[PDB]
């Protein structure tokens, strides 16, 4: 009868960069998505599978909560089927998605005056990521056919580029902390109620 | 695997690295331009230096993808831009010499001073001393002294430097497969490999001359009229058939005839329009000026300024503690950050300049979605033209009345509009033969058509023949009067102003047609006309991703530069000048001079 991470995920310290999004098993516990939906500063609160506060009345087997950070033009991609830069090279939403996408600004903390490069994306990858896959591998990209044995240079680049986050950015280029609540429910014991 | 795919990936790496580094440089440059301190002089320099080095490294890297095996036109554009090495095609020795000469000439112009013949410790710079003389003084001898001493004290220093500059820049341009440095400059208007829109580097020459031929009547009548008025002001100096003396033209060079307005206003008693008093009477501050500019641009469908624009722009003189560079400028730092730097005064001049600079900002926000390398105007003449048509619309009485500054009981007549059109022609038409001739003299010197021993001799012939201006003192070849202007001794192509003048009136006419404007063109305001705004955004959103000819056709439906909108804007004053000159000689003889008696 314990409550679900409430503040552990949303009201956290720092979010993971998007290429290495951490996923937390949100299970065996009653969730407070009833009254957290009403906080409402979020700049994109859209659940692509079920009703917002109605979902209390339906336990789920194993809610997965993935948390990372992007920008406003990147937010348009944390979506089922949308393949911009971020939903096919790091964190792709399955076409059969059923969960939530919560997005709020973050300038006040995730952007520092001088290039907070902690938060990164993948921009180069041999293949497009598969639904709900994490790639963190820092293998050099083999763009040129030539052998690039850990080499950083011509037609071979570090596959991780950092958002040069700064306060004075456009609202679209600004930081957004973003959490995706993959609601799953199947024969496995459903222990996420409300 | 292919060459174009690897080039696409190279440019993909480049754009992100470039956004970050260029934002660094722009922010340090802002830092400096708003908060003057030796410290962020050092920061501006170090940031711009890392940016310069990144560009040279990426240009060497870009020359490793040949354009010959690349088909995507837009990719080819970006790579050709990154591949223009420039002065790094010379030897390092010759590049250091060229840069040494450029810096020496620049600091000679900026630090060239003349001292009066009675006090060897009291001197004037060009700005502000001699400029204030040439812009305000009515005494003939004071003006003559200023003109001649600026061209002998500082021009004589610039002669040999300019000769070596010609040699090195011709080497630089021939080394990048242009016939000379002027052809290099004309390379800005070049369009290749798009059927129905191409444009060659000599075609610019031909169109400039062909359109100037059509301008010649309007200019001849303006010249004869200004001569009549000045000759009324200086009877014992100006001949009624001769050229105008160079040092009585309003500024140091006769670049603009605007300061002759006091001496040539047709109806010198009719009240001139200036809403400054009204802005002050209705408690307007700079906040209100820029809010009205934003309101104008919104009235036609464009977006309002970003919250960053209001949080970050410097729109007032920031007191006396910190000094700032108050030249009105529009800044696109990239990555969604747009600012304006202007020490705004509650005046009408600053009111119009605000709409001009916010037009720059609107252009920047339109093509913001383009790649880093294509975030610019169609050619060198598009930004300033866009900025000018905003002042054109917001200056009209219809707009001033619309926003509450001008009272509805203001009487537009056939005299006050002639005063207005005459000031406009003194600024706009007046600079056109000057610009054409200056860039033509440069183009010939670069092509090798004027021997050194005739440089100045040709210059003042061209002054007499094309512009209608005679020099008041004979100059042998110890002078370099071209270099005595800011733009010749600091390496900037000049034809951009000619082309900009023509572009801005093509724009204003097309927009006023889309806005269903009745009456003469100069009276037109494009406010509350979303269709004109859409027709303009269709070209603003392009940046330089399509040929400049295609961007122009998007607004005006025509693929080439054209003078007819200029002549249509100025046709009322044209006919008025034709009438006023019925008792005057129109044209000029080239052999009369104030020194040949
Ligand atoms: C124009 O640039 C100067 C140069 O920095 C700015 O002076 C700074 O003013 C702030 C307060 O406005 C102060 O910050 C101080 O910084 C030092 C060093 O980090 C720190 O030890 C102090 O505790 C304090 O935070 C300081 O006077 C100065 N900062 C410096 C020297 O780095 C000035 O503020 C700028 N003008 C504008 C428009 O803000
Ligand atoms: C020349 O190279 C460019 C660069 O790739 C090519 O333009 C690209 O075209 C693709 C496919 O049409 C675009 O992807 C699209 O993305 C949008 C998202 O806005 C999506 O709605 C579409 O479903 C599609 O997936 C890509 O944006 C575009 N690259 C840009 C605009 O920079 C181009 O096709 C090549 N050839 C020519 C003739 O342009
Ligand atoms: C910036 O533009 C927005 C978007 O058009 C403006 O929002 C409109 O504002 C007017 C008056 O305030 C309303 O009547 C409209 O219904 C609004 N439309 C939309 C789509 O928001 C906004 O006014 C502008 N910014 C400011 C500060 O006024
Ligand atoms: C552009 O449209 C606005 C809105 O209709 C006009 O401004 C209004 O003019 C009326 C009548 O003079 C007045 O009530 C107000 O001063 C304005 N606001 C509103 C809400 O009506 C404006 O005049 C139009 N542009 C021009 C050039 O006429
Ligand atoms: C001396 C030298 O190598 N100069 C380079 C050349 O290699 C390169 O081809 C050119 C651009 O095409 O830029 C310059
Ligand atoms: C302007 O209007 C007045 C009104 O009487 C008229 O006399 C004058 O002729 C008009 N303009 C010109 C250029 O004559």
């Amino acid at each position: 009868t314990n409550l679900c991470p409430f503040d552990e995920v949303f009201n956290a310290t720092t979010f993971a960069s998007v290429y290495a999004w951490n996923r937390k098993r949100i299970s065996n516990c009653v969730a407070d998505y009833s009254v957290l939906y009403n906080f409402a500063p979020f700049f994109t609160f859209k659940c692509y599978g079920v009703s917002p506060t109605k979902l209390n009345d339906l336990c789920f087997t194993n809610v997965y909560a993935d948390s990372f950070v992007i920008r406003g033009n990147e937010v348009s991609q944390i979506a089922p089927g949308q393949t911009g830069n971020i939903a096919d090279y790091n964190y792709k939403l399955p076409d059969d998605f059923t969960g939530c996408v919560i997005a709020w600004n973050s300038n006040k903390l995730d952007s520092k005056v001088g290039g907070n490069y902690n938060y990164r994306y993948r921009l180069f990858r041999k293949s497009n990521l598969k639904p709900f896959e994490r790639d963190i591998s820092t293998e050099i990209y083999q763009a040129g056919n030539k052998p690039c044995n850990g080499v950083a240079g011509v037609n071979c680049y570090f596959p991780l580029q950092s958002y040069g986050f700064r306060p004075t950015y456009g609202v679209g280029h600004q930081p957004y902390r973003v959490v995706v609540l993959s609601f799953e429910l199947l024969h496995a014991p459903a222990t996420v109620c409300g | 695997s292919t060459i174009e795919e690897q080039a696409k990936t190279f440019l993909d790496k480049f754009n992100h690295e470039a956004e970050d580094l260029f934002y660094q440089s722009s922010l340090a440059s802002w830092n400096y331009n708003t908060n003057i301190t030796e410290e962020n002089v050092q920061n501006m320099n170090n940031a711009g230096d890392k940016w310069s080095a990144f560009l040279k490294e990426q240009s060497t890297l870009a020359q490793m993808y040949p354009l010959q095996e690349i088909q995507n036109l837009t990719v080819k554009l970006q790579l050709q831009a990154l591949q223009q090495n420039g002065s790094s095609v010379l030897s390092e020795d010759k590049s250091k010499r060229l840069n040494t000469i450029l810096n020496t000439m620049s600091t000679i112009y900026s630090t060239g001073k003349v001292c009066n013949p009675d006090n060897p410790q009291e001197c004037l710079l060009l700005e502000p001393g001699l400029n204030e003389i040439m812009a305000n003084s009515l005494d003939y001898n004071e003006r003559l002294w200023a003109w001649e001493s600026w061209r002998s004290e500082v021009g004589k220093q610039l002669r040999p430097l300019y000769e070596e500059y010609v040699v090195l820049k011709n080497e630089m341009a021939r080394a990048n497969h242009y016939e000379d440095y002027g052809d290099y400059w004309r390379g800005d208007y070049e369009v290749n490999g798009v059927d129905g829109y191409d444009y060659s580097r000599g075609q610019l020459i031909e169109d400039v001359e062909h359109t100037f031929e059509e301008i010649k009547p309007l200019y001849e009548h303006l010249h004869a009229y200004v001569r009549a008025k000045l000759m009324n002001a200086y009877p014992s100096y100006i001949s009624p058939i001769g050229c105008l003396p160079a040092h009585l033209l309003g500024d140091m060079w006769g670049r603009f005839w605007t300061n002759l307005y006091s001496l040539t206003v047709p109806f010198g008693q009719k009240p001139n329009i200036d809403v400054t008093d009204a802005m002050v009477d209705q408690a307007w501050d700079a906040q209100r000026i820029f809010k009205e500019a934003e309101k104008f641009f919104v009235s036609v469908g464009l977006p309002n300024m970003t919250q960053g624009f209001w949080e970050n722009s410097m729109l007032t003189d920031p007191g006396n503690v910190q000094k700032a560079v108050c030249h009105p400028t529009a800044w696109d730092l990239g990555k969604g950050d747009f600012r304006i730097l202007m020490c705004t005064k509650v005046t009408m001049d600053d009111f119009l300049t605000a709409h001009h600079e916010m037009g720059h900002i609107q252009y920047d926000m339109a093509y913001a979605a383009q790649p880093f390398l294509l975030r610019n105007g169609a050619n060198e003449g598009f930004h300033e033209a866009v900025g000018e048509i905003m002042s054109l619309s917001a200056a009209t009485p219809k707009h001033l009345k619309s926003i509450g500054l001008l009272s509805p009981d203001f009487q537009e007549d056939n005299e006050t509009e002639i005063n207005f059109l005459l000031k406009q022609a003194l600024t706009i038409v007046g600079t056109l033969p000057f610009t054409y001739m200056l860039e033509k003299w440069r183009w010939m010197v670069f092509k090798g058509e004027i021997p050194k021993d005739q440089w100045m001799k040709k210059w003042w012939e061209m002054k007499r023949e094309i512009v209608g201006v005679v020099e008041p003192v004979p100059h042998d070849e110890t002078y370099c009067d071209p270099a005595s202007l800011f733009h010749v001794s600091n390496d900037y192509s000049f034809i951009r102003y000619y082309t900009r003048t023509l572009y801005q009136f093509q724009f204003q006419e097309a927009l006023c047609q889309a806005a269903k404007h009745e009456g003469p063109l100069h009276k037109c305001d494009i406010s509350n006309s979303t269709e004109a705004g859409q027709k303009l955004f269709n070209m603003l959103r392009l940046g330089k991703s399509e040929p400049w000819t295609l961007a122009l056709e998007n607004v005006v439906g025509a693929k080439n530069m054209n003078v007819r909108p200029l002549l249509n804007y100025f046709e009322p004053l044209f006919t008025w000048l034709k009438d006023q000159n019925k008792n005057s000689f129109v044209g000029w003889s080239t052999d009369w001079s104030p020194y040949a008696d």
